RNA sequence: CUCGA
DNA sequence: CTTGACCTTCCCCTTGCTGGAAGGTTTATAATGGGAGCTGTCACGGATGC
């Protein structure tokens, strides 16, 4: 998804969707598409307690 | 009709007139744009034009 | 239904029809503000379901709206002015107003 | 299939002149192939006539169907076409007679229509822009981005729903045993659905009146000065 | 020009744009990057879902600050299960887990 | 080598001919004896036996043909 | 007064009232609080005036001007005495169609004896 | 010169064909201070006389069978007023030149 | 699904459709004439094309301008596919995603003022009476000055004596963003203690304008409020003006 | 969740998502501004157009939570549900995503390990493919033109099998060994 | 013979006859082996026959019984003779009850001459 | 498309 | 609390048709290959094809 939005979107989602590629929403690229808390400022702290209870 | 009236009101060179002075008025008329049909654009013009 | 152009208008009482005159468009020379009604249009509105609790409101005391809605025209907000000029176009086979 | 074959050039000169903008120019040919499918069938040779004289209705009525069935989004039935296209020709001719845009009045005179039939034809035209056309001269603002959805609740219709809700949920509680309940569900309030006269009577005791009566006194007692000040405000 | 709350648009459920369509201004990415780079993620999870694009978010937030209760209420963006559904009409499944 | 669907439609008709006054007339006369085969070979099965019943059970209750033709 | 004993002080029935009311040709009776209608001795009047423009004199559609310019106080003599012997003249031309009718039906019977024997002239002659 | 480029055309058999002969540019039905009020085009109507004729099938070169000859109404042309300020539903616009 | 491709009714009475209608029309058009085509046995030239027209009809659908020619609507534009809504500049993701369009904002000619503080940046009283509306209702029910939000918006659209009094609690320790476009770097949105001036002009402290690269000659600014209280509590602590 | 997974879509799964399959390329009625029965935009497909209202108007007022009229086959629930109910397409011929051809790499031809200058020969109802030759004079994918055919097929018999068209490159796709 | 060469020989619309076919009246018609209305010279006497009853006074059910004593053979013309002496019998009927709105409405059309008055003979006697 | 930073 | 008497609106029903809407089926001199639109950017990376 931190690819699909920067360029070569057709490219991109094709490579990803035959190789059945797994996304994991690890950087602050993704959080900002799917409405949720980055993993760095104030995020940082509460991800830490997501991460660790899993 | 549909042709003269589409140049006449759809073309890029059938623009609003600027009627907030009477100099304002008189220099949209004196304006030479080389953009339009058979012309450049704006993301294809280098330094040179 | 067709729309009209009215004097009565539901929901609004007199501190705004104050400059409307007998056929529902505001005088030539009236100094208006924001948020005052110009011309005075009402539109039908069908008919539609309505939350119990309102149902209960509105058997407690008689008030019950009409089919009619206001969708006036009014001056935007943050203008002064002066009505200077009213200009009425009708279509063919229409009844004018007493203004028109 | 040799006769179907050979005169394949036929159809496409028929349908060189049907590509005004509702199908693409394949689709015109490929319901004339049909309309000569059909034609073959039925073209007797005994009568000493040749084949283009026959193929060519059966060419041009399956063009002219699919044109009128397909090629539009919101779907005019047949015999609407032929009211709006005699008025075309009928406008079309008073152009070149007057030298003046028809009027509808004048145009039923024409017609002999009445003038309110004129004005509902007029309606039915104009098909849908579509929503990423650009309004100015621009090619970054389309007319998708000025839509206004009305069907959304208006948040400050929303809350106040809600305060209504807690101070009708208040005032009942006054109400002691039987003209709370019978209230509540009288006008559906915190129920299901709505119960009418009878089926609530037969939840109490059997009594059809004796339900009417409460009613009565229940909005008797909600409608003096005491308990009703705060429902005044939610009326207007 | 100001604006509180008014007139979403169709398809996004995002507010519209422009003075006199009364709309509000565009909080684009060069100012998600500036907030990125600032570490305030409360002020990013709330000018992305409650404040333009949810659809259960404003009216829930309305009454909370009404109510006199600045609490944050997320959920997922609208635009967001637009984009799901028009990935999946190529025929490619994407889901979540 | 083109990408255009009208080009190679028209480059597969293209491939056959024309036909001449004479022609239609013989791909006529082979349609009318491509069904005459089914027509004279129906007559050996009992469903033209019942065809022949319905057809005159139809008209006993009874260019545009006199009737006498019919009966 | 509600409509309970209106119908039978001018004549006509309940259903009959509303009817006439909604087809649009009397004063909207005034309503107290429960949908009910009321009446005062203008509708007792009109109703009356409607009715006995039904059963002789008038059909409704023409029984409509005369209760409107019954009210009118500006009522004048010259716009129901046409009106009146216009559709006497009307009916009068259907006393002319119920006699041809009359003598079309007095012609035929006649020289027609209806007996055991088949094939009257008459019936298969008026059938063609 | 647009005309003349154009016309005379012929039909397809060489059995006919459509000469030109003048255009005259009739008066405009509503003036400039009017058409800025409605929102109509300042225009004016465009006419022009046109000449059939019917050349003879068996004759080698026969133009003597029929002269037909009558004025067509085509179109409109949106004239300028005295400044360069073309009207154009009410709106004053100005087409600017070009350089190419 | 039918509301993200809608079919709206304009005020006028023309409709105003999106252009997936006419992709999926014509796929399912010649797909239906395919059904068709297979059962009248026609001969193999017909049906070679059709088939090859419904391909030419899915791939006009996918991504349009890949295959051939484009496909062209009646305005003589090529139509906006399914891939054509996200990519670019105009797909879900650079423009609707990324970033959006957000209640509660303003925009106003920014003008300075040399009285301010490091800290503070005036306001226009019209401004924030339209920005903190629902605090001001929240203020105004709580006072009993009005028994509801139907009786208390009346009081704002007459703006009475006791509305400015309840601004003055209402905005006083409520930091509020100033934004600046184009938004080079990180000290290009910046959070300030806002006052009330009279006016229509955000007064700006002069000191911080080498951080916005602002000159006063006709610049805009954009003004964002912060609503939550962790939200407040990161305009002034991560991006307060004396922290810059 | 914690995770977004993306892979291929079975027709089994397009069918999963699927509410009724569309038939006709109505979108709405002209008199009336009502949807029509198995269209674009069809009310038993995707949903109510009102809120817990049917088509018909036999039932409303949310006593019937989630009854199925008799007469017009809607399901009343809310008019949120017309943005997540997909419908789908029974299309008559298998047909190519342009996705997985056209891309650079071509992605269907680097499976296949042919060129798309010789895929698309056989997309376009142009020149044959061979999918299974049992005289081994025929190779696997070896393209045929239209009039060597006619000699590959009097020469064999019935004895190889080629194709031309999408089916073609399915049944190329399908009898294929990826762990040989 | 379809059914619009048929509304030329009588002159009954062409609604009429399939309204005629609808209710109980005349003969039903074949089929074309198509969905088309054939047309012998029976349902032709039988519209003749029909038109005529509806222009000279019978209503629809007795000339709907006066179709189907002419279709069959016997037609026992006392009955015959009964129905039509009745239909003049109500002929009769009407026109005494129409001379006698006549005869009623004649004797108050006698004042009124039409001046500009406020006041009317007629508007004040069945008000 | 023209204008503003 | 109970009984019968009255009210409300709304749906169906009475003739002798007539008006309109929505759908389907044919028609026989001879007609046999489209046309609209593009040219005044530059710089790559990387398929591709002898
Ligand atoms: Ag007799
Ligand atoms: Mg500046
Ligand atoms: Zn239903």
């Amino acid at each position: 998804i931190s690819a699909a939005s920067f360029q070569e979107t057709t490219r991109v989602l094709t490579e990803a969707a035959v190789a059945g590629k797994r996304d994991e929403l690890r950087g602050l690229k993704e959080n900002v598409i799917v409405g949720r808390l980055i993993p760095a400022g104030t995020g940082y702290a509460y991800h830490q307690d997501r991460m660790r209870r899993r | 009709s549909a042709a003269v009236k589409e140049f006449f009101g759809s073309s890029q060179l059938s623009q609003f007139m600027d009627q907030n002075n009477p100099l304002s008025e008189i220099t949209h008329k004196r304006r030479i744009s080389a953009l339009g049909p058979g012309g450049l654009t704006r993301e294809r013009a280098g330094f040179e034009v | 239904g067709p729309e009209e152009i009215t004097a009565d208008i539901p929901n609004v009482g007199e501190a705004a029809l104050s400059k409307l005159d007998e056929s529902g468009i505001v005088y030539i020379g009236a100094e208006v503000t924001g948020g005052d009604i110009l011309v005075g249009k009402v539109t039908p509105k069908g008919e539609t379901q309505l939350t119990p609790e309102e149902k209960l409101l509105r058997a407690i005391f008689g008030e019950k709206a009409s089919d009619v809605k206001d969708s006036s025209l009014r001056v935007p907000n943050g203008v002064s002015g002066t009505v200077i000029d009213v200009q009425v176009f009708t279509r063919d086979g229409v009844e004018k107003d007493k203004r028109a | 299939k040799e006769m179907v074959e050979a005169n394949l050039r036929l159809v496409i000169s028929i349908a060189k002149k049907y590509t005004n903008r509702g199908l693409q120019f394949l689709d015109l040919i490929q319901e004339g192939n049909i309309g000569l499918m059909k034609a073959v069938d039925k073209f007797e040779y005994r009568r000493g006539y040749k084949f283009s004289t026959y193929a060519t209705w059966w060419i041009r009525q399956a063009i002219t169907r699919s044109i009128a069935d397909q090629a539009r989004t919101i779907r005019i039935p047949v015999h609407m076409i032929e009211t709006i296209n005699k008025l075309n020709r009928i406008s079309r001719q008073m152009l070149q007679e007057m030298g003046r845009e028809p009027t509808p009045e004048e145009l039923a005179e024409r017609m002999l229509m009445p003038e309110d039939k004129i004005r509902k034809v007029l309606k039915i035209a104009k098909e849908p822009i579509s929503m990423e056309t650009p309004i100015g001269d621009d090619e970054d603002s389309h007319l998708g981005d000025f839509i206004e959805d009305t069907t959304l609740e208006l948040p400050l219709d929303s809350a106040t729903t809600e305060s209504l809700r807690a101070a009708t949920h208040d005032v009942l509680a006054g109400l002691t045993a039987r003209e709370a309940k019978v209230l509540r569900m009288r006008f559906g309030i915190d129920m299901n659905t709505d119960y009418t006269l009878e089926e609530v009577g037969k939840q109490f005791d059997v009594t059809r009146e004796r339900i009417r009566q409460i009613e009565a006194k229940a909005l008797r007692k909600l409608r003096h000065p005491s308990r009703s000040e705060v429902l005044r405000s939610f009326l207007d | 020009h100001a604006r509180s709350t008014g007139s979403y648009s169709l398809v996004t459920q995002q507010p519209l744009g422009g003075k006199a369509q009364f709309g509000g201004q565009r909080f684009g990415e060069m100012e998600v990057w500036a907030l990125e780079a600032y570490g305030a993620a409360y002020t990013l999870q709330e000018m992305l879902t409650v404040k333009s694009d949810d659809v259960n978010g404003r009216t829930k937030m309305y009454k909370n600050i009404v109510d006199g209760n600045h609490q944050m209420e997320p959920g997922m963006p609208e635009s967001f299960n637009v984009l799901l559904k028009e990935i999946r009409s190529l025929g490619i499944n994407i889901e979540l887990e | 080598r083109t990408t255009d669907p009208v080009r190679m439609y028209m480059r597969e008709m293209g491939t056959v001919e024309l036909l001449t006054r004479e022609g239609e007339i013989d791909i006529a006369k082979r349609i009318e004896d491509g069904i005459n085969q089914v027509q004279c070979s129906v007559a050996e099965y009992p469903e033209a036996i019942t065809y022949l019943l319905e057809q005159y059970d139809r008209v006993e209750a009874e260019n545009s043909i006199d009737p006498e033709l019919a009966r | 007064m509600n409509i309970s004993d209106v119908a039978k002080i001018t004549g006509l029935t309940s259903k009959a009232i509303r009817f006439y009311e909604e087809k649009g040709l009397v004063t909207p009776p005034m309503r107290s609080e429960n949908g009910y209608r009321t009446y005062t001795q203008q509708h007792l009047n009109e109703l009356t005036l409607l009715r006995q423009a039904r059963q002789v004199g008038f059909n409704l559609e023409e029984s409509g001007e005369l209760v409107n310019l019954f009210n009118d106080p500006q009522r004048h003599s010259a716009d129901v005495k046409r009106r009146t012997l216009e559709k006497v003249a009307e009916i009068e031309r259907h006393i002319e169609e119920l006699q041809s009718m009359r003598d079309q039906l007095l012609a035929l019977a006649n020289a027609c004896p209806g007996d055991d024997s088949a094939d009257c002239p008459i019936i298969e002659n008026l059938s063609g | 010169a647009a005309f003349r480029s154009v016309f005379p055309i012929q039909s397809y058999s060489g059995n006919s064909e459509l000469q030109y002969v003048s255009y005259r540019l009739g008066e405009p039905v509503f003036d400039v201070q009017e058409c800025q009020i409605r929102g109509v085009t300042y225009s004016a109507p465009l006419r022009v006389k046109l000449r059939l004729v019917i050349y003879e099938r068996e004759a080698p070169e026969g133009t003597v069978k029929d002269i037909k000859e009558q004025e067509v109404y085509m179109g409109e042309i949106p004239l300028m007023t005295d400044n360069g300020t073309f009207v154009i539903n009410g709106t004053e616009r100005v087409i600017v030149s070009q350089l190419h | 699904p039918p509301d993200l491709r809608p079919l709206v009714p304009l005020d006028g009475g023309r409709f105003a459709t999106s252009d997936l209608n006419d992709l999926y029309r014509r796929v399912i058009n010649r797909n239906n004439r395919l059904k068709r085509l297979l059962d009248l046995a026609a001969p193999d030239i017909i049906v070679r094309n059709e088939k090859r027209m419904l391909q030419e009809a899915v791939d006009a659908l996918l991504d349009n301008g890949r295959r051939g020619r484009a496909i062209t609507g009646s305005n003589k534009r090529p139509l906006k596919s399914l891939a054509d809504m996200i990519k670019g500049k105009q797909g879900r993701f650079r423009q609707n995603l990324l970033g959006k369009r957000v209640d509660y904002s303003g925009r106003s000619v920014i003008t300075v003022g040399p009285y301010l503080r490091l800290h503070q940046c005036g306001l226009p009283k019209k401004m924030a009476l339209e920005l903190f509306k629902p605090f001001i209702y929240g203020k105004l029910e709580l006072r009993g000055l009005a028994t509801t939000i139907k009786a208390a918006k009346k009081m704002v659209e007459r703006e009475e004596a006791v509305v400015w009094d309840i601004l003055d609690e209402v905005i006083r320790e409520h930091p509020v963003l100033l934004n600046r476009a184009p938004t080079l770097h990180r000290l290009g949105i910046q959070a300030f203690e806002p006052v009330l001036i009279e006016g229509k002009a955000i007064q700006l402290h002069p000191l911080v304008c080498a951080a916005y690269n602002a000159d006063f000659d006709g610049d805009q600014m954009a003004v964002h409020v912060p609503l939550t209280l962790e939200a407040q509590l990161e305009a002034r602590a991560l991006m307060m003006s004396t922290n810059n | 969740f914690d995770a977004i997974k993306i892979a291929l879509a079975s027709p089994d799964m397009i069918r999963s998502w699927s509410f009724g399959e569309v038939k006709k390329p109505e979108t709405i009625n002209y008199r009336t501004f009502k949807p029509e029965r198995d269209g674009l935009f069809c009310a038993r497909i995707f949903g109510p157009v009102k809120d817990y209202e049917c088509l018909c108007g036999k039932y409303k007022r949310l006593k019937h939570r989630g009854v199925i009229c008799e007469k017009c086959g809607v399901e009343v629930t809310q008019t949120k549900v017309r943005r997540e109910r997909m419908g789908h397409i029974e299309l008559a011929s298998p047909t190519a995503h342009i996705w997985f051809l056209k891309s650079l790499p071509s992605r269907i031809g680097l499976l296949l390990d042919m060129p798309l200058r010789d895929i698309e020969r056989v997309l376009y109802f142009e020149s044959y493919v061979v999918i299974e030759g049992g005289m081994t004079n025929l190779e696997r994918q070896q393209i045929l033109t239209e009039e060597q055919y006619l000699d590959a097929l009097e020469e064999f018999g019935d004895e190889f099998d080629a194709k031309m068209g999408a089916e073609a490159i399915q049944a190329l796709l399908k009898s294929m060994d990826l762990e040989q």
